[PDB]
């Protein structure tokens, strides 16, 4: 008896440029009393598009906005970099006011390559017994990257965590870190710290490294 | 149920009213205290065809 | 700038009880009726609770019925929810929204809340330790780690806000201990790297920690 909200699909990749058509359809009949909201992560959601078709104030005419017989669309004509975001629909029509679950929009932006950097643990962070490593993938897409650790060049395995930021809403890339976790004990024992990154924007893979001390 | 509220409320309203229209018949009157007194019970309380009636204009 | 300004998020035991605020400023609130919306986290936006534009009629969700109640002092500008028995399910970010409409919620919701994170859980608050991330040998990266903390979130700025191009504040990742981490960095030129201070500052409000950290090459 709740009305359930449905999207497909539930992401997709684009171009700057492109049209992007998501859609939208209710379990029951609720006219034309469908909303469409963007959000962007850990934001709050903004109003686009209520009433199917009707665009609220201060957006952009690319986004717009239909009944499709019993199913609903949102178009962005022209997807831009800024448009990164969950596409979320609304039925307006009864309690209780159901939200669809988002349609991820990804900007398929060109390969580009990351800038490596590496930081050895503070001498702050060490006093207090555990050592952090991190290694900084900086500005790349796409997402996908292969990030190795080093220490006197033995492989590390299960010792580190990675983090990748959401796109960038201006140059649509991504920026990654790898955390590597070790006690002071074991971090005291080795001398040679290695990040070693492989992507599809680099020719080679790129180590960047230091030796504990210097 | 024995609410309504949003486009199911709205699209109640304009069958009930038919060819008269709402008595509350501008945005200005949409947007008035009197119009959101009757939308409110509708709503969050009880609403039935005499208190929907009521909502709607009243020409010769 | 119409304006929705949320407070009162924060960790609470299951059983326990909470308070959320909603300040409105730039429109007049007392035409509106205001709305409580929230996001599980990887679930979406539901409806919470709905209050008439006087405050006298009110209606819930059914998951809260009985155990939150919403209000509104129209004096004072400002939007209450008040969370009682609370249960781990109802961890989220809790939005209120102002209608768009004039039919209760027909034309979806116009003017959002920033959100705030409510937690339920048996663990403790943790504030974090900020540890620098310092630059060394065109563009030089620094950054704070922000380590150990919980629950989430963090605040990171640098240069009290000054500072915002090139600034990547990650996503926190939960370790196996169970608290939280995360990095902030920024590229900035190598040349102004003598001539000027970076500091981030990062606020953990559940556990009142407010730390700048200046971070220096090395």
């Amino acid at each position: 008896q709740d009305i359930q909200m449905t999207q497909s699909p539930s992401s997709l990749s684009a171009s700057v440029g492109d049209r992007v058509t998501i859609t939208c359809r209710a379990s029951q009949s609720i006219s034309n009393y469908l909303n469409w909201y963007q959000q962007k992560p850990g934001k709050a959601p903004k109003l686009l598009i209520y009433t199917a078709s009707t665009l609220q104030s201060g957006v952009p005419s690319r986004f717009s906005g239909s009944a499709s017989g019993t199913d609903f669309t949102l178009t962005i004509n022209s997807l831009q970099p800024e448009d990164f975001a969950t596409y979320s629909c609304q039925q307006s029509y009864n309690s209780p006011w159901t939200f669809g679950q988002g349609t991820k929009v990804e900007i398929k932006r060109t390969v580009a390559a990351p800038s490596v950097f590496i930081f050895p643990p503070s001498d702050e962070q060490l006093k207090s017994g555990t050592a952090s490593v991190v290694c900084l993938l900086n500005n790349f897409y796409p997402r996908e990257a292969k990030v190795q650790w080093k220490v006197d060049n033995a492989l590390q395995s299960g010792n580190s965590q990675e983090s990748v930021t959401q796109e960038d809403s201006k140059d649509s890339t991504y920026s990654l870190s790898s955390t590597l976790t070790l006690s002071k004990a074991d971090y005291e024992k080795h001398k040679v710290y290695a990040c070693e990154v492989t992507h599809q924007g680099l020719s080679s893979p790129v180590t960047k490294s230091f030796n504990r001390g210097e | 149920s024995e609410t309504l509220c949003g486009g199911e409320l709205v699209d109640t309203l304009q069958f009930v009213c038919g060819d008269r229209g709402f008595y509350f018949s501008r945005p200005a009157s949409r947007v008035s205290r009197r119009s959101r007194g009757i939308v409110e019970e509708c709503c969050f309380r009880s609403c039935d065809l005499a208190l929907l009636e009521t909502y709607c204009a009243t020409p010769a | 700038e119409v304006q929705l300004l949320e407070s009162g998020g924060g960790l609470v035991q299951p059983g326990g009880s909470l308070r959320l605020s909603c300040a409105a400023s730039g429109f007049t609130f007392s035409n509106y009726i205001m709305w409580w919306v929230r996001q599980a986290p990887g679930k979406g936006l539901e409806w919470v609770s709905v209050i008439s534009s006087s405050g006298g009629m009110t209606r819930y969700a059914d998951s809260v019925k009985g155990r939150f109640t919403i209000s509104r002092d129209n004096s004072k500008n400002t939007l209450y929810l008040q969370m009682n028995s609370l249960r781990a399910e109802d961890t989220a970010v809790y939005y209120c929204a102002r209608d768009n409409g004039d039919y209760v919620g027909e034309k979806g919701f116009d003017i959002w809340g920033q959100g705030t994170m409510v937690t339920v859980s048996s663990a403790s608050t943790k504030g974090p330790s900020v540890f620098p991330l310092a630059p060394s040998s065109g563009t030089a990266a620094l950054g704070c780690l922000v380590k150990d903390y919980f629950p989430e979130p963090v605040t990171v700025s640098w240069n009290s806000g000054a500072l915002t191009s090139g600034v990547h504040t990650f996503p926190a990742v939960l370790q196996s201990s169970g608290l939280y981490s995360l990095s902030s960095v920024v590229t900035v030129p190598s040349s102004s790297l003598g001539t000027q201070t970076y500091i981030c500052n990062v606020n953990h409000k559940p556990s009142n920690t407010k730390v700048d950290k200046k971070v220096e090459p090395k």
